[PDB]
RNA sequence: AACCUGGUUGAUCUUGCCAGUAGUCAUAUGCUUGUCUCAAAGAUUAAGCCAUGCAAGUGAAAGUAUAUAUAUAUAUAUGUAGAAACUGCGAACGGCUCAUUAAAACAGUUAUAGUCUACUUGACAUUUAUAAGGAUAACUACGGAAAAGCUGUAGCUAAUACUUGCAUUAUCCUUUUGGAUAAGUAUUUGUUAGAAGGAAUUAUAACAAAGAAGUAACACGUAAAGUGUGUAUCAAUCGAGUUUCUGACCUAUCAGCUUUUGAUGUUAGGGUAUUGGCCUAACAUGGCUAUGACGGGUAACGGGGAAUUAGAGUUCGAUUCCGGAGAGGGAGCCUGAGAAAUAGCUACCACAUCUAAGGAAGGCAGCAGGCGCGUAAAUUACCCAAUUCUAAAGAAGAGAGGUAGUGACAAGAAAUAACAAUGCAAGGUUUGUAUUGGAAUGGUGGGAAUUUAAAACCUUCCCAGAGUAACAAUUGGAGGGCAAGUCUGGUGCCAGCAGCCGCGGUAAUUCCAGCUCCAAUAGCGUAUAUUAAAAUUGUUGCAGUUAAAACGCUCGUAGUUGAAUUUCAAAGAAUCAUUCUUUUUAAAAUCCGAUUUUGUUACUUUGAGUAAAUUAGAGUGUUCAAAGCAAACAGUUAAAGCAUUGUGUUUGAAUACUAUAGCAUGGAAUAACAAAAUUGAACAAGCUAAAAUUUUUUGUUCUUAUUUUGGCUUAGUUACGAUU
RNA sequence: AGCAUUUGUCUAAAAUACUUCCAUUAAUCAAGAACGAAAGUUAAGGGAGUGAAGACGAUCAGAUACCGUCGUAAUCUUAAC
RNA sequence: GGAAAAACCGUAAAUCCUAUCUUUUAAAGGAAGGAGAAGUCGUAACAAGGUUUCCGUAGGUGAACCUGCGGAAGGAUCAU
RNA sequence: ACUCUCUUAAGGUAGCCAAAUGCCUCGUCAUCUAAUUAGUGACGCGCAUGAAUGGAUUAACGAGAUUCCCACUGUCCCUACU
């Protein structure tokens, strides 16, 4: 599997000897979808344990601008940076764009500052407009296939504008 | 399979073990432990091949079962346990204390030491790590971990260490006026004063060392062991006092006895 | 696995087999020093040649050179121990000057023949094989032992030899005579 | 020891080969073989096939014993053993082969700021309890199947196996102390703050989220308070994976290869222990190539190294060490720290054993031993004593390993007479040699002493014990090359010999004998390969008018090679007449009128850091040598030294080499290269925008203002600026 | 390689001479290219002499040869090879 | 909580079909080269070898060869 | 090969083959096939081949002549049903 038995830098067909070694691995790939939390333990080399989430729904989501996090159910997968197949199939992967249920954050803000740490950084109107309708656009950052949970952050400013334009000239 | 290699051929073993060609086929392989394989001796070699208190490995086992050997103030029990670059061997039946030192040819001799100086050792720090709660710890070439070290002590500074408490008594700066002992380079087993330091970006650092006969040689920083300050060596040096005769003179001396 | 004990050729075969002048010379040398085979001459020749090669290499190196002074002196001291060079000579060109009769002259059989004991070179060679000789403190049967200068002073008879006064004569004849005398009387 | 001879001819000189010669840790084979030491040995052919046997286990304070046995004190107390079995740890090392494999693997040289790491070492931990839950083996009973290291039930019972789970410490304030408050290790996310390394998105510190896993419900009896076993994190360590640089055999009658099926890159993922086309998607359209890519060949594992060498070199390296690869051929997997493991497993194909035919079991390139293949190779040995390994580690295991047996593979030492008398021989009392005749001795036979895991050998001693010293030396030769026969018979161009020239047709210096002689000698022939000889592969170091060989001629790309020129000298001391060494002599910057820095690279010098064995080499009377890595010294038993009534003492195992590449380092010459005028500077002056310095408006904090330093725009001023 | 009548036109060339200019621009060159006698080929002309083939007459034991008489192709220009 | 069983991607053994390459190897007949003898036919070459040789080329021939065309001297001339 | 001989205007050259050309003839030898008067390659004293009456070879092309091989089938075994 890993690291040999593909063509020479010159374009040549390099010969093979040295039968595949276990320390190569190349373990079988895992999708992971949106459903009810279900995770499998994997035993990696040297007794490194890894967590294979095969379905998830409830993550740790961070509002970066205020440095605070709440746990939230994730409503749907809406855009993927790479292939359209993953988003179509409703499967999570690291850099994917999901939508989160914003009631925890809304509740936090009202409790803390009032109105619907380093105080008063004043939201953004586009983000605020999304916020009223109660389900908000977020980027997963952690690796589900490694860490057994999917953790992410609310999109902001320029990054927000980019994803909104790509996601939805327009078909 | 393709695991770790546990055997060691007698020929493939280090030259400074000083084993013969024809004595069987396999050496003692040192167990893993506080000093590197290539930079120690296994306790079997020390007892049988150097001191000569055993003629066989079996006699070494018989000696070892009896808790009459102590290295570093504590009893040891495995034959293949490492002697270490600087340590105190204590043989309790005959009340003998040895400190281990290099000669001037490049091998380890067990050197007869008084009871009073036997209660301390010299430890080079290899690293200094900052651990949780902002508490420093130093890491020694003696495999030993040093909690709560002075911030005044840095990586090439050596430290005098008690054996009862494991705590530091004092330290010797690696300042360019300090006695240095050569540990593994081509000129291993010498003492000099540190002439000069040359610092090279991204690469090995070399230090120029001067002998008591005013001969100069250079050596790589990795293998340099501070051994005292300009007044005296802080432990008692063996017979030739770290000073190396040149071959012609050595042969001339040997004849002229 | 293969043994780590080393081994080497003593001698080198001579090249150009039938060269008359060399061949007759070798026979002449055998005639003087009592050697069994051309092989004995060849080993001695090889030994001399190695010394000559070493000395030649040394003399190429410059004077006052550290390696040169050390090794040259050491080799020369070894020659003094062997008794190849006299006291007055002490320089590498007398090492080059070493010559094959001079080396043969330091064989133990030769030394015995010179000192006495035997009445012939051949007599000396059989005497040495038949265990009558002693270098003092040690006994030897090898006629190709070479004598070192400090050991030329202690050539003797073996103390367990007849000439040392051990078992004193021919057991057969003395017993036969004694039995006959007792019977007769 | 830096070496040459015979053969073109009537005779000659060349060119040129062939022939001779020697070696070959390089195989075979023929004859012969007495000693002793030393010791390679089914690799070349078939990585062909294998009968039988053996080759990995493990419990001496310390997880588990109502199988069972047992000793003391009064059924009871202690204990001591303990078959059996669970559990634990190993069995992933060793050992073997060399098929594969030609930038691969390997060697030096980096990197790991891209990671994993059992045993061992040292630091050392956080959100019912006078003691918790079962269920299982051995074991008991009934069983089944021709047979397997097959296993079915049901009843039991333990564990350091499996599974639960019990406080308490730290932070801030009055001020020893009195109050208040906090309290998850890795790991992962988001947010920031920031002891060291050349460089940090590093150690680390805080905030907001998640979060494994743990921190003893365990066993001994240790010090006149301790140990074992398990255990989170860190470090160390035995290491492992990737990974930088540079280095290879033959072939152009292999010249364009590589990219749909990842080739080269970019982005994002997934995957990994981690980096990466490692793998998916999307996007680029590249990457490599006559300085030989891409193919083909290899009777090719690589290297340490080996043989041969005057110096260059040339060939060889299955084979002691290191590294790689593989276990009939392929493939896939489990367990565990470590495996794509082969005396683990599953399947296929190719083989193949037992079977009552239903099914079962199999893998010697472990060691023996067999068949086959062949030019070509040993005992179904004995032993774990040493050497080491593995274990719950003394005490058990190990065909790892040692020791023998077989052994003319190689290598060292070394007999096969010696000697005196006479007689004879030759010489100027001599030297030599067929008669005699007393000494010397292994080999050998026996006994020991000893050696040894045990025996045998070695050594040593005591008996026996040579004269045709039958206790018997052979092999190949005797024209030339080439050292020794124009000796004697037989054959008669036949038989034959003959590396080569040639010999053999009736005197054969060559055949076949015999006699004599000669070379080497317990060794000597023969074959095939290989090195020298071969300056006949030629860098050193060939030849090309005519002997082999100048392209028909010219242009020309790659290649190789390339004029001159920029800093000359002067003075002092040593030494034997020279040599070696020191001082000063332009210009700028920099440091307190004095003090010290100044292109790049090749090249070269030193160095550094280099596995041993090998190899060169110092030391060392193994009986000598091949060797080994040791040893030496005094002492009929004590002196002597030095320890404060005691203790042997000196010791040796050096040194060098370990590519050309990489690393540091002094450098004047030699080379390159950089810098270099249809123009480029260097400085002094002035204005301008950036930074520093001083000040500071106002009821937890927003300003403003002068001054000083680097960058930029604009006239002047300099030995201003270009080698022949 | 090759080049010999006359004159013209278009071309190149070398030496010399040069107190003329440039300033190393060079030397030899695998790859590749230009030219390349004679014969031969392909195509158009052209065709005197010469003359492989061939035909005869001789010479010779024989003669497919030397010698002789005749005689196609080629030899010449253009255009390719 | 969980044994049997299945389906899907993914590893992917193996079997067969083609295709090319590789390797020896058969084959009537053809046509070479050498080796062997005293066989046949010539007279080609060496002398001006009885037509100077030899080259390149083309045609012919029983073969050695002969002839054309243009070269060379290694020619038999270094020369009115 | 080489020689003699009668004789022609000249005596078949380069080629080619039992060919749509060969009587003798189902020529002799191979090969294809299980069996070959067929196919193909050779051989060639050829009843009676052969050089613009064209000879020899040919890529492409063919409602052409000929043979074999693969695929395929009621052509056939052996017919039946519709």
């Amino acid at each position: 599997r890993d690291g040999r038995h593909k063509l020479r830098l010159t374009g040549g067909k390099k010969k093979i000897h040295k039968k595949k070694r276990k320390y190569e691995l190349g373990r079988p790939p895992s999708n992971t979808k949106l459903g009810s939390r279900q995770v499998h333990v994997v035993r990696g080399r040297g007794r490194n344990y890894k967590y294979r989430a095969i379905k998830l729904d409830s993550g740790s989501f961070s509002w970066p601008t205020f440095g605070i996090s709440k746990n939230t159910r994730i409503i749907d997968v809406v855009y993927n940076a790479s292939n359209n197949e993953l988003v179509r199939t409703k499967t999570l992967v690291k850099n994917c764009i999901v939508v989160i249920d914003s009631h925890p954050f809304t509740t936090w803000y009202e409790n803390t500052f009032g109105t619907t740490i380093g105080k008063s950084k004043n939201i953004d109107p586009l983000l605020l407009e999304q916020f009223k309708q109660g389900r908000v656009l977020a980027c997963i950052s952690s690796r589900p296939g490694q860490c057994g949970k999917a953790d992410g952050y609310i999109i902001e400013g320029d990054e927000l504008l980019f994803y909104k334009r790509k996601m939805d000239k327009r078909n | 399979g393709k695991g770790i290699k546990k055997h060691l051929k007698r020929v493939n073993a280090p030259s400074h073990w000083m084993l013969n060609k024809m004595g069987g086929q396999y050496a003692p392989k040192t167990s893993s432990g506080p000093h590197k394989l290539l930079e120690s001796i296994p306790l079997v070699i020390l007892l049988r091949n150097r001191l000569k208190y055993a003629l066989t490995f079996d006699e070494v086992k018989m000696i070892l079962i009896q808790k009459i050997v102590k290295v570093d103030n504590k009893v040891r029990t495995d034959c293949t346990f490492p002697v270490g670059l600087m340590d105190v061997i204590h043989i309790t039946k005959s009340n003998e204390y040895f400190r281990l030192l290099y000669d001037i040819k490049g091998r380890f001799v067990p050197h007869r030491i008084t009871n009073e100086e036997s209660k301390y050792k010299l430890c080079k720090v290899k690293k200094i790590l900052l651990r949780k709660g902002r508490l420093s710890i130093a890491v020694t070439h003696d495999g030993r971990s040093i909690p709560y070290i002075h911030p005044d002590v840095k990586v090439n500074d050596t430290v005098r260490l008690d054996l009862e408490t494991g705590k530091v008594l004092e330290h010797l700066k690696f300042q360019v006026g300090s006695l240095v002992m050569v540990t593994a380079g081509h000129s291993v087993g010498r003492v000099g004063v540190i002439s000069s330091i040359d610092k090279n970006m991204g690469t090995y650092d070399i230090i120029h060392v001067k002998d008591s006969r005013n001969k100069v040689f250079a050596t790589r920083l990795s293998n340099v062991f501070v051994i005292g300050d300009n007044t005296k060596p802080y432990i008692s040096l063996p017979r030739e006092k770290g000073i190396k005769l040149d071959i012609i003179e050595e042969r001339r001396n040997r004849l002229k006895a | 696995p293969k043994s780590y004990r080393n081994y080497s050729k003593t001698a080198r075969n001579p090249k150009r087999p039938f060269e008359k002048e060399r061949l007759d010379q070798e026979l002449k040398l055998i005639g003087e020093y009592g050697l069994k085979n051309k092989r004995e001459i060849w080993r001695v020749q090889y030994l001399l040649a190695k010394i000559r090669s070493a000395a030649r290499y040394l003399l190429t190196l410059d004077e006052k050179s550290s390696k040169r002074i050390f090794q040259g002196e050491a080799l020369l001291r070894r020659m003094v121990r062997q008794g190849l060079l006299g006291e007055n000579e002490e320089k590498l060109d007398y090492v080059l000057g070493l010559t094959l009769p001079k080396l043969l002259e330091r064989r133990l059989q030769t030394k015995v023949f010179k000192l006495g004991l035997a009445k012939s070179v051949h007599h000396a060679r059989v005497l040495i094989r038949q265990r009558h000789i002693r270098v003092g403190k040690q006994m030897v049967d090898i006629p190709s032992f070479l004598v070192r200068v400090d050991s030329e002073k202690h050539i003797d008879f073996a103390t367990t030899s007849p000439f040392g006064g051990a078992r004193p004569g021919r057991v057969k004849r003395k017993s036969l005579k004694k039995q006959k005398e007792k019977t007769e009387a």
